[PDB]
């Protein structure tokens, strides 16, 4: 990949931490939409066209 | 720098347009969720009227009359009707207020949920490290609109106590029917004898009240809500812009 | 290589921001509400 | 007293097994009719269960109701009459065969229910009293282990005639004095069973209520679920001690439409959400069980899923759990933000794909899967509340 | 009228525990404040890392947190 | 004094009870309100 | 003050609604425009329409006067009394 | 000290009574200045 970059090696774990914080908060689970972000992440890592 | 200024102006215009579009969609009736909430409102109101009236008891009205006049253990037979009117109006007003609270909070929550997706509001955080004042103004308008609507409902509901001529129809129930109980039939100060007339007064209250509630709910409340929303939100949107 | 691949990160961030907005708002509200209370015992006793 | 109530086959028993990390109850569809379950604490040397069988009167009542629905021409003395029992059993078998399967149609399910009722009454006649309910223990019933008794009750007929089951085992959750009461499905065919469950939930002794909700798999709310929610909200004593659980959440990990429907529903109805939870009892429980296996057993296929992996033609049927694990790795994407790089091969069998995935990754993947299931969050929340 | 007459006596009776109650309340409030503060710092680190990732190749800024006071 | 005041209070409260002399139609009918109500009392004011 | 201004604004907006008294044919028909249009208004200037001003003035009188009279004589007194009696009393209780 | 407390309670009762009396005087129409202001309101509206 031409634009492969090192910074986002750990983007995985940052997103994991965000979803973990959302899950931890009980009241905020009403807005829970983590898995759209998950699908966007999946098409972000190992992209397919 | 000038491109940034252009972008800010365009953002303001877009926000105003979006708010106008949402409010007018509600006004026209294209907001299906709001229509569902309003039809629930109307159905609840009609059901409450019917249930409360068909479950009315003379003894409860007499108890209310005795409460209203502490310095006497007896209440005139006529006080039953007065307390019935007041109880009906008060309970209907309370139902109105609670349902209005529900509707307003649900509508505002839905608007906030759908407003946090568009690029117009999304773009604010990119060039500014905060939200500006959208949430504060939204909550302020929520409180103001709720107060206005509850005042509207309370003011409109108090007219029900007024004796309409349909309350005076002789053929259904004459008020003089008390005298037959009084003339040696009611051997005491106990209002037990008056219980016999409960069905006729129930029908009389039906005749008097049903047109009032039907007219009010079917005519005014929709227009009142639309007017309050369209006259409160638009200036707030302009101030936010 | 050039146009599409960056787009995935862009849409990812755009879909990501809302929940971060909610988290920030909720945490800030809790913090400011907690800081509202007094800290000195002398003033605290009056409330009780 | 923690009582689990909800629609039939909603996963109440499976959810309970997930909380206990144990396969104690039976997750049999079309077979759990009026069987109330109670779980209580007991020392490691005091693990015991008590089984209460339906009395001959109750058996006759439900048999009469089932025969009336199934429009079989027989008398009211059939259960005692051997030939009448055989006649009704063959009639139910014919109905099932015509419908193509016990679970294929409502009439087929009820016919199989009556068939297993009569078979159990014949089998357990010595253990069934004419009027009173007969209660027995393992020593009375010659059961050497809790697993053996669970298997005995798992049988369709035994569950058909068993009334109440009181198991006792050592669990930290039950140490505090918590009693787990699984109730019959609210939408169960027997009106008496539904009424019993409703009375139990309404009972003041019920300390907490857990409502298992289907919409996670159905996409909407059933009429019985709505009725239960309305009754719960109306009951003042328990409306403040009710927790909601959405089971079978795995179905929405790959289906976006059902997922949006669930999210909109939860936001619309339950304004408060500190008492709502989302979990996958099947995946959590099965992952917990698989954590105890190793390669020699193919990570549980030869030990845990041996019964469900044996096909009729000798081909290894894919366990539901293996299928859902492969789906979780492929389309759910809950692995899609972790260090694992699972890859599902379409040229391989589901069981072999599972074997390969867990051979490469091991137990950490199972732990991540269980965390995704979220049983621990609900367990910890209810424990902290109590 | 009489019950509310003797508020002084009730306060004299509760002064023996008012101080302890106030101290416990202050401790509770400070504890919760520090807890959510720690959560905020964790979130801030996560967002900082995310923004630094996407900065190298694209222009975007997820919401940070600062001067919450 | 207490006994006599109790006597007087108990005896006086019976006056509120509507005696039939309060219902004599020929002197004053209670329906006379309707004439004021039917467009004669153009408002909620009790001046009429 | 906020409650009363909201009351007044909400009640006044109903006046725009066309009451049937606005449609009385005998006073002023709306079709009177066609006579101006049919070659009488030789242009796009609205000067010709000025001829109809008195009739529309009378029509507006008929339509509006009952609305304003009813509103002012019926509702405003009761609205003010209700707002005052329902706002001040709880405030007095809180002050006490 | 107790006499002071009694006085405070009586003060509260008196304030409530005064406010109720004023509001009800306005309601009945006994407030001449308010009647003047309201008739000015109505006359201004009709004239406008």
């Amino acid at each position: 990949m031409s634009k492969i970059a090192p910074q986002c090696q750990n983007l995985r774990e940052q997103v994991n931490q965000l979803i973990e914080l959302l899950r931890q908060e009980p009241t905020l689970r009403s807005q829970q939409d983590t898995s759209i972000v998950e699908t966007a992440l999946g098409k972000a890592l190992s992209p397919r066209f | 720098l000038t491109l940034l200024n252009q972008e800010m102006q365009n953002l303001g215009i877009e926000f105003k347009k979006y708010m106008s579009a949402q409010i007018n969609d509600v006004v026209i009736g294209n907001d299906r969720e709001f229509d569902q909430d309003f039809t629930k409102l109307k159905a609840r109101m009609v059901a409450r009227l019917d249930e409360l009236l068909k479950t009315f008891s003379v003894m409860n009205a007499y108890k209310r009359a005795t409460e209203s006049h502490p310095r006497n253990s007896t209440a005139p037979f006529i006080a039953v009707l007065v307390e019935a009117l007041y109880y009906l109006a008060n309970e209907l007003e309370d139902a109105f207020i609670e349902a209005i609270h529900e509707l307003v909070k649900n509508f505002f929550q839905r608007l906030g949920d759908r407003l946090r997706k568009v690029d117009c509001y999304h773009q604010v955080y990119r060039l500014v490290g905060n939200d500006g004042g959208i949430e504060q103004l939204l909550r302020r308008a929520e409180e103001d609109i709720t107060k206005a609507l509850v005042n509207e409902a309370r003011t409109e509901c108090d007219r029900y106590v007024r004796e309409s001529p349909r309350f005076y129809d002789e053929g259904t129930f004459s008020i003089y029917q008390f005298r037959q109980t009084l003339q040696q039939t009611s051997q005491g100060y106990d209002a037990q004898a008056i219980v016999e007339a409960e069905p006729a007064i129930k029908e009389l209250l039906k005749l008097d009240f049903e047109p009032k509630v039907f007219n009010t709910v079917r005519k005014n409340f929709r227009q009142t809500v639309n007017n309050t929303l369209k006259t409160h939100l638009l200036p707030m949107a302009e101030e936010q812009a | 290589a050039e146009e599409k691949y960056p787009e995935l990160f862009a849409t990812l961030a755009n879909d990501l921001q809302p929940l971060c907005i909610a988290l920030r708002q909720f945490y800030l509200e809790n913090y400011r509400q907690l800081d509202s209370q007094p800290r000195e015992i002398a003033a605290m006793k009056a409330q009780e | 007293e923690i009582v689990f109530a909800g629609a039939f086959s909603a996963g109440k028993s499976m959810l309970i097994n997930a909380l206990l990390e144990r396969e104690l109850l039976y997750s049999a569809e079309g077979h759990a009719t009026g069987t109330e379950c109670h779980i209580e604490y007991a020392n490691a040397n005091e693990e015991r269960v008590v089984l209460t069988f339906l009395s001959e009167a109750e058996i006759r009542q439900q048999a009469l109701i089932l025969a009336k629905y199934l429009n079989v021409n027989v008398g009211d003395l059939n259960i005692n009459q051997p030939e009448a029992v055989k006649v009704v059993s063959q009639y139910c078998q014919k109905i099932i065969a015509e419908e193509g399967g016990e679970n294929k149609s409502e009439r087929a399910k009820q016919a199989n229910a009556l068939h297993l009722l009569l078979i159990g009454f014949e089998q357990n006649r010595e253990r069934i009293n004419t009027v009173q309910n007969s209660t027995y223990s393992m020593d009375q019933l010659n059961f050497s282990s809790l697993a053996e008794a669970a298997g005995y009750a798992r049988r369709g007929a035994n569950s058909a005639v068993l009334k109440r089951l009181d198991y006792f085992c050592n669990h930290s959750l039950l140490k505090d004095g918590n009693v787990l009461v699984d109730l019959p499905g609210i939408d169960a065919p027997v009106k008496e069973d539904a009424e019993r469950a409703y009375r139990k939930i309404e009972s003041p002794d019920t300390s907490a209520v857990i409502c298992v909700l289907k919409p996670a798999a159905a996409g909407d709310m059933s009429a019985e679920e709505t009725q239960l929610l309305e009754r719960i909200s109306k009951n003042h004593g328990i409306r403040d001690r009710v927790f909601y659980v959405f089971n079978r959440i795995d179905d929405t990990w790959y289906n976006t439409q059902l997922r949006q429907r669930l999210e909109g529903l939860i936001q619309s109805q339950f304004r408060d959400n500190s008492r709502v939870y989302k979990t996958s009892g099947l995946l959590g429980f099965y992952g917990s069980q698989v954590k105890q296996t190793n390669s020699s057993t193919r990570f549980g296929l030869d030990s845990i899923f041996a019964t469900t992996i044996k096909g009729f033609d000798g081909e290894e049927e894919t366990p539901q759990f293996v299928s859902e694990f492969n789906n979780y790795c492929a389309n759910s994407g809950k692995l899609l933000s972790t260090a694992f790089r699972v890859s599902v091969n379409g040229y391989e069998t589901s069981n072999e794909n599972y074997v390969r995935i867990l051979s490469e990754w091991g137990i950490p993947l199972v732990d991540q899967l269980i965390h995704d299931s979220g049983i621990e969050s609900f367990r910890s929340g209810i424990g902290l509340y109590l | 009228q009489i019950i509310l007459e003797q508020y002084d006596v009730a306060r004299k009776y509760r002064e023996q525990t008012l101080e302890q109650d106030a101290e416990e309340k202050i401790a509770r409030n400070s504890r919760l404040q520090s807890e959510i503060k720690q959560k905020i710092d964790l979130y801030q680190t996560s967002i900082v890392s995310i923004n630094e990732c996407l900065k190298a190749m694209q222009i975007f800024e997820q919401l940070p947190v600062i001067t919450e006071s």
